[PDB]
């Protein structure tokens, strides 16, 4: 029981998608555990990856996992988890949870711009 | 931090490269008066010869609307136009004669002209509003010269 | 006054001066390969004199961001001259070989035309 | 390189492993047995790396256990001071001349400014060479990859660290550079390298995590020396290897866990370097024909005395690496008359070997 092709070039089929997804989800938890608790991105990522990890651990079949997650095929789930792992590695250094780095200049976001007011 | 794989172009870089990236990520102190004439690509003759007028545009006297008055604008000095000898059109060698640039306040246009290095001048300031009283009872008055003879 | 902005490739004036001198060195090396390849009627010494005049008319600027923008644009023209990326009609544009010169005295400007 | 968990169990070989320690592989043996019938995704050379104290042995053993690879620890000088019979030759130093005495790692730590320490560094490179072919005999002949605690490529940084600290002269540096230019070009660069990045102070803290006496009462483990190794590694060696091997740098200030290090390996696509035949990544390990695979296996199995005899270069201008002729004869008549090395290690009657009257077998790639 294996998929013949994904119908989508550049991504071959995965031999063990469940362990790859679980390892990427554990690495996302390890990257997000260094974030401060007051940051909303940590809570949102923890809720997402906990729901996805429960979906992976609850379902042993591949197409049942793809239906239960509902996002897409499981190789694209691996791609999404890798992208969110790269994001969770980067946002520790980008430091998003603080205040505004630059205040709003005067008449910067006014449309139409030529008025006296 | 994270216990994953480190970035190889930051760990293996020399200390001079780490100092070079951190200095460009900072903020330098510059004067706010910046001349950008060699950057804008304008020829130098138009820089030293043209005069720029900052003005509020004139209201059309045949029309009561003032929506087109509500902005300031930059316009350039009118050079020579001529008639081409073939067919009779209005040829012009002035590339900047057709450009009106809209602005909100004369201070913004003055700072823009100081940025681009133009020789600027303001034709007139903002028009003050005079309080004029208008009501219908003045038209029909007793021992007054303002009694209207129409209607 | 005072303003805190992001820099372009240099923090102070000394690095921008070093980049301008690097432009002068690279343009000096690129001129004899420009002359022998582009089929232009300009001697190598005339090309170096024109390069000197192009630097002289930009000696007057003082702001480091303006200087570094000029360095970036000069590096773009250098990269468009190392690879050929151009024709002989655009190389001679620095000399302005087709424009007849105009007089500067007020009497000749009065006689010729209102400009 | 798939681990133990994604494979579903222990690794199965693609073919029968060749007895490379017992049967000699030569040109006439290359017809019946072919090299590339055993190779798979797990048949890659992984070299773990790092500073003086970084927990390389336990992490490399766990990486060998999880990836189903052969573990090769870092070579020390107990491989030649203790022979095959267990007799340590460090007890022969009263009879030996002082220029021919035993000099090991603790002798470097107690006496850094000694002359033979330079010899010791050269000796260590030979020992690393003596395992690297033993690495490349294992990958090519059996088809199972190896993990190396340190590499022969990773040993010139130690030479330059002794040189900048003043423990070596210009002559010993020139000699070791000449042996490196003579010898390193015959080796194949490893597939993957793992560098355990650590600060200069924390390694010193890890020295206090080891509590061995000769590394805490010594002088070499200072602030400038470990910074010299860190600078040498991260500015020359890893940048030279990353044009061939997929470099993985981890921070190991904490204890760490080997499972995430395993799980970063399967995210690497090793087939993206096979699109270009002139790619610098995996250049030494690609072979277009089966005969080139057998050519490399013949070079690394039947020509290990060739690569060990490439070290025979003459350098006599240095006075640290030249043994005196009277001291050489005294060293020969003490060292080769010692128990355990009077003869070849198979045929020694003084250590209880029996049946010597009918025995005519010798070891393949064996030091005489
Ligand atoms: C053959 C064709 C020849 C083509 C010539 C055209 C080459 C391009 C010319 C340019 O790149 S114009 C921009 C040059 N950049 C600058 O001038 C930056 C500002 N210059 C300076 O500050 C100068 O003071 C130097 C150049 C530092 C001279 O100062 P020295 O006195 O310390
Ligand atoms: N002089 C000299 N000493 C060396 C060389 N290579 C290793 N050592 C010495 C320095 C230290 O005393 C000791 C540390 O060995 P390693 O750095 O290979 O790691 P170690 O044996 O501590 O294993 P570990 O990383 O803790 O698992 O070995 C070398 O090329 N020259």
């Amino acid at each position: 029981i294996i998929k013949a092709s994904t119908g989508l070039t550049g991504l071959a089929v995965s031999t063990n998608p469940h362990h790859t997804l679980s390892a990427l989800y554990g690495k996302i938890l390890r990257a997000v555990s260094k974030m401060p608790q007051d940051a909303s991105y940590r809570k949102y990522t923890e809720q997402l990856v906990k729901q996805r990890a429960d979906s992976v651990a609850q379902h042993k079949d591949i197409t049942a996992l793809e239906k239960a997650v509902g996002c897409g095929q499981v190789e694209e789930l691996i791609v999404q988890a890798e992208n969110e792992l790269i994001l969770a590695r980067k946002m520790l250094g980008w430091k998003p949870w603080e205040k505004l780095v630059q205040a709003a200049p005067a008449k910067q976001w006014d449309w139409p711009p030529a008025q006296i007011m | 931090t994270d216990g994953g794989p480190l970035d190889p172009k930051t760990a293996l870089a020399r200390p001079e490269e780490l100092e070079q990236r951190n200095k460009l990520s900072g903020k330098i102190t510059v004067p706010t008066a910046v001349n950008l004439s060699p950057i804008s690509g304008v020829p130098e003759e138009h820089i030293r010869e043209r005069r720029v007028r900052i003005h509020i545009p004139p209201k059309n006297a045949m029309q009561s609307g003032t929506d087109n008055v509500n902005t300031w604008q930059i316009e350039f000095d009118n050079r020579e136009r001529w008639e081409n000898p073939l067919m009779g059109w209005a040829s012009s060698g002035d590339p900047l004669s057709n450009m009106n640039v809209q602005f909100g306040s004369p201070e913004e246009a003055i700072t823009f002209c100081e940025r681009n290095g133009w020789r600027w001048y303001v034709d007139g300031a903002a028009k003050p509003k005079k309080e004029r009283v208008k009501n219908y009872g003045i038209n029909f008055a007793w021992n007054k010269r303002t009694r209207v003879s129409t209607k | 006054a005072v303003q805190q902005v992001r820099p372009i490739l240099s923090v102070d004036r000394e690095e921008a001066r070093k980049r301008a001198l690097n432009l002068y060195k690279a343009w000096y090396r690129q001129i004899p390969y420009i002359v022998m390849d582009y089929d232009i009627p300009m001697t190598v010494e005339q090309c170096r004199d024109k390069l000197r005049e192009e630097f002289v008319k930009h000696r007057n600027v003082t702001d480091i961001r303006v200087i570094d923008m000029l360095v970036i644009k000069g590096q773009m023209e250098l990269k468009e001259s190392v690879e050929i990326w151009k024709q002989k009609g655009h190389i001679m544009r620095y000399w302005k070989e087709s424009q007849d010169p105009k007089p500067t005295d007020f009497l000749s400007k009065f006689i010729q035309g209102v400009n | 390189i798939s681990g133990k968990t994604m494979r579903g169990g222990p690794r199965v070989p693609k073919a029968a492993p060749y007895p490379y320690k017992t049967k000699k592989y030569s040109v006439f043996n290359a017809i019946f047995d072919k090299t590339s019938k055993r190779f798979d995704e797990n048949s890659k050379v992984i070299c773990v790396e790092g500073p003086i104290a970084a927990g390389k042995s336990k992490f490399a053993k766990e990486l060998a256990e999880e990836l189903d690879m052969e573990y090769y620890p870092a070579v020390d000088l107990d491989l030649i001071y203790i022979n095959s019979y267990g007799y340590d030759m460090r007890k022969l130093d009263p009879q030996l001349p002082p220029s021919c005495r035993s000099y090991d790692v603790r002798n470097f730590c107690l006496d850094p400014s000694h002359d033979l320490a330079a010899q010791f560094q050269i000796r260590m490179y030979m020992l690393r060479y003596s395992q690297y072919i033993d690495a490349l005999q294992h990958v090519l002949s059996t088809g199972q990859g190896v993990v190396l605690e340190r590499s022969p490529y990773s040993d010139f940084v130690f030479m330059e660290a002794m040189f900048r600290q003043g423990y070596l002269s210009r002559g010993a540096r020139s000699v070791y550079n000449e042996l490196r230019q003579n010898t390193i070009g015959e080796l194949l660069k490893p597939h993957l390298v793992i560098y355990l990045d650590l600060p200069v102070d924390a390694v010193k803290k890890q020295i206090k995590a080891r509590n061995v006496d000769y590394e805490v009462q010594s002088k070499v483990f200072s602030d400038a020396y470990l910074s010299d190794l860190e600078q040498l590694y991260k500015q020359q060696y890893l940048k030279d290897i990353s044009t061939h091997a997929e470099l993985l740098i981890y921070d190991w200030t904490a204890g760490g866990e080997t499972e995430v290090v395993v799980e970063d390996i399967e995210r690497i696509d090793f087939n993206q370097f096979e699109a270009d035949i002139h790619n610098k990544k995996m250049l030494d390990w690609r072979f277009p024909l089966e005969a080139e695979w057998c050519e490399a296996r013949i070079k690394y199995c039947h020509e290990k005395p060739d690569l060990m005899n490439y070290f025979n270069v003459p350098r006599f201008d240095v006075p640290e690496l030249v043994r005196s002729a009277d001291d050489g004869k005294v060293w020969r008549d003490v060292w080769f008359n010692a128990p355990g090395m009077k003869y070849r290690p198979g045929y020694n009657a003084d250590m209880g070997d029996e049946g010597l009257l009918t025995k005519t077998k010798i070891g393949i790639n064996q030091g005489i």
